Order: C-alpha cells, then structure tokens, then sequence
C-alpha cells in the first residue's frame, strides 16, 4: 500500500567523554534500509544497488551529512547543549525523523528527539516551533535555540515539502525489486503442556513478507475471540528481510471442539493458510 | 531510564537434524545501546556469527539481530548469551527447538 513511501531516519549519537562521539544511523523506506552511517567514518554507506545513482541527484546525502541540520553540525549541537545544561558525560542522545506520503495528496512529516532514551523536543511543522516533551533545563535550552534559529526551520520546511517527497518518488520507481516483493507464510500447529491441566496450542508462521499479517484460531471453524486463552505475539525479524509470528491459545484436553489456526496475509490474496490442529 | 533486554532465540525455519538453518537471537527493549552478544554451541561461542545494524523503535528502545547459519543435530545444545549494564550477569537463553 503506502508503507512504501513512508522514509524514516533512526540516529543515536552517543556522547561517551568530551572528545568522543559513537553514532549509528539509518534511513529506512518502508522496511528496507536504505543508507546506513558507518559509525568509523560517518559517511552514508548505501545498501541497495538499486539504491546508488539516483539521490546523488537530490543530495538527501549532502543535506545528512554537511549541511545545517546535517550530522557534523548535530554531533556539535549536541555536545553544545550538553555543555550549556552543566550536564555530565555519557549522554545518549537519537533523533527519529519521517515523511509519509498518502495517495491523496497529503503528507505526514516529523522530527523528534530524545535524550536518556525518554522524548526530550519535539518539532512542530505548522506552528513553526519546537515544543519541549519533558519540563527541566536541557528541554527548555534545546528547544528555545532550536525555534530561534529560524533558518533551521526554514530549512526543514523546505526538506520536508520538496527534498523528501521527490527522493521517494525515485527510489519507489526504482526500487520495486524488495519494495513489491511478496514471500508467502508456512504454518504448523503443535501442542505442548500448560498449567491449570490445560494444553497450549502453538500456531508457529515462519517465512513472510511484508510484515503486516493476521493468525486467528478457529473453534470447530469459529474465530476464537479475545480473552486471556489467547496470545499473539509480536512479530520477529530473520535477516533475509522476512518475519515469524507465534500465536498460542490454551485449551482443555478433551474439550469436543477441533481447533486450526488460520492465517491472513496480502500474498496469499482471498486464500487463506489454514492449518488444523491434529492429536 | 535503563531497560533491561528481551532476548528471543528462533529458528529460521522448523528445525529438521542434519538440514541446514539459521539461529537467531533476537535482543530487544534495551536502553543504553552497549550491549555484548554471543551464539554458543554446547556452551562455547561460535566464530561466525553476524549481525544488523543498531537500531531503535518508537519508544526509543534498542533493537539488534544476531545469527548464523547452522545444522541442527540430536546432541548438540544451543543458546544466545547476553551481556548488559542491567544484568549482574551475562543471561543465557537456550534455543528451544519448537522456536
Ligand atoms: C534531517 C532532520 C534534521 C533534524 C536534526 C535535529 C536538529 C538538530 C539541529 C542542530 C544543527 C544546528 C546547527 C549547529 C549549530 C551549533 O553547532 O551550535
Ligand atoms: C574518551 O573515551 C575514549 C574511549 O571511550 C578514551 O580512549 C579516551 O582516552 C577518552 N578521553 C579522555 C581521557 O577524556
Ligand atoms: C560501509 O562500507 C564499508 C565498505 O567500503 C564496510 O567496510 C563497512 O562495514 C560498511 N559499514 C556499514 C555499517 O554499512
Ligand atoms: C487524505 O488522506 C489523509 C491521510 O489518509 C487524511 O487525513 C485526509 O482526511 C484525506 N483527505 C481526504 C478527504 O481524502
């Protein structure tokens, strides 16, 4: 659908002591990484070869890297922020940052950051402004220079209204290969002992892609509604870019009903994966 | 605030002895980011073991994947061993096959 021009940037800068700075980063459209910061010497490794020869042409990686909301000035406004609050080193800090584009012209836009691993500011497009997320000194500091600096927010409306939504653009036309990529499901169900003289039924879905999905259990062909019998759980990543999913639901032994855990997933289109539980 | 890591360990597919796999030890919900990894056959860490870039999910928590490509076998055991500032040791999870 539109997960697929939904771009993201991930950035942590830890601050160890004065003079050192570890950073990661990503960049993500939809669940493909897209560029990655190489935390020795902070250039934007590409990791597509679809991905190369094509912005370059909009310098998303000189606006990442050089320019006033780039790393090289982020990494010092960090340290300065810091230094201005009297606070104390290690401090971590990470910036989250997206642009959604919807198929009805609108789009969503954001940037957030965080300090200590809890929200710290945040950037408000329409009001031109970044608003606190926490009440203390180090909120208040990064956020009353960052809405001052009015070419920042010039800067960033300009990112997110032209730079973000044609880079997009490109690497959807170009990068269909992994984003329309469709990997079926394959399911088993077995049973194994619970407590309170109960069995637990286990639905393992290994092997898909893309992420979302949906695992139901049927009794006697009925969807099992919720209630505490029932668990889903979250969904794992393997490094092939594919997802596993474990869904359980308790049960009596003997109760007379016949159970099948039943799967829902975009490339399987009307046909579902239904597999019943067998004694 | 610290957060202490979960720590899933999988299978790539239902495990068959003698088929060749992957193992997974996914760690995640951990806060800061240093974290130590590593695969271990009948308790002793595998050499080739790779993993994704750091990353981090909307509550600010950090994320990773380790794996490596393995036969599974009757006798040989396997597990993912973690080390953090939250833990007073390193936490062993045994893979157990049904995962
Ligand atoms: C790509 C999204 C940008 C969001 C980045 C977070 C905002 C940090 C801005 C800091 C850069 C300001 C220029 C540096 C000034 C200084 O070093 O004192
Ligand atoms: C800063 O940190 C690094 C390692 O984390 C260390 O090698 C370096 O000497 C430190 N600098 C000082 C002395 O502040
Ligand atoms: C980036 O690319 C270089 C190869 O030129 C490689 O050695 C390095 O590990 C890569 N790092 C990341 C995290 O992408
Ligand atoms: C356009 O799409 C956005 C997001 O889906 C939505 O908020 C908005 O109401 C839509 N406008 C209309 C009326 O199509």
């Amino acid at each position: 659908p539109e997960e697929s021009q939904f771009f993201q940037l991930f950035y942590t800068l830890l601050l160890g002591n004065v003079s050192s700075t570890e950073l990661t980063g990503m960049a993500l459209l939809a669940d493909v990484p897209i560029m990655v910061l190489d935390p020795h010497t902070w250039n934007l490794n590409i990791c597509r070869p679809w991905v190369q020869e094509i912005t370059a042409e909009t310098e998303v990686k000189k606006i990442l890297s050089f320019s006033m909301v780039g790393i090289r000035n982020t990494i010092r406004f960090m340290h300065e922020m810091t230094a201005k609050a009297g606070l104390d080193y290690p401090r971590v800090f990470q910036i989250h940052t997206g642009c959604k584009l919807y198929t009805n012209g609108t789009r969503w836009s954001f940037v957030n950051i965080g300090e200590g691993g809890r929200d710290l500011v945040t950037y408000e497009l329409s009001r031109e402004r970044w608003v606190p997320q926490r009440s203390t000194l180090l909120a208040k500091v990064m956020s009353n220079t960052l809405t001052d600096l009015r070419a920042v927010s010039g800067f960033l409306e300009h990112i997110f209204s032209s730079s973000f939504p044609n880079y997009i653009l490109m690497l959807h036309e170009e990068g269909r290969t992994d984003l329309e990529r469709r990997v079926p499901p394959m399911a088993v169900v077995f049973a194994r002992t619970a407590g309170q003289v109960q069995l637990l039924l286990v639905c393992r879905v290994t092997s898909f892609y893309p992420r979302p999905i949906a695992v139901t259990w049927l009794r006697d062909g009925r969807e099992v509604p919720p209630s505490p019998a029932l668990s889903t759980g979250t969904v794992l990543p393997n490094a092939d870019l594919t997802y596993q999913l474990r869904s359980t639901l308790l049960v009596s032994p003997q109760d007379g009903h016949g159970y099948a855990c039943r799967v829902q997933h975009c490339s399987l289109g009307d046909r579902s994966l239904l597999v019943p539980w067998h004694h | 605030i610290q957060r202490t890591p979960k720590i899933q360990v999988y299978s790539r597919h239902p495990a068959e002895n003698g088929k060749s796999n992957f193992l997974n030890c996914y760690v995640s919900g951990f806060h800061p980011s240093d974290i130590e990894v590593d695969l271990l056959k009948n308790g002793e860490r595998i050499e080739k073991v790779e993993h994704s870039d750091l990353s981090f999910s909307k509550d600010w928590s950090f994320y990773l994947l380790y794996y490596t490509e393995f036969t599974p076998t009757e006798k040989d055991e396997y597990a993912c061993r973690v080390n953090h500032v939250t833990l007073s040791q390193p936490k062993i999870v045994k893979w157990d096959r049904d995962m």
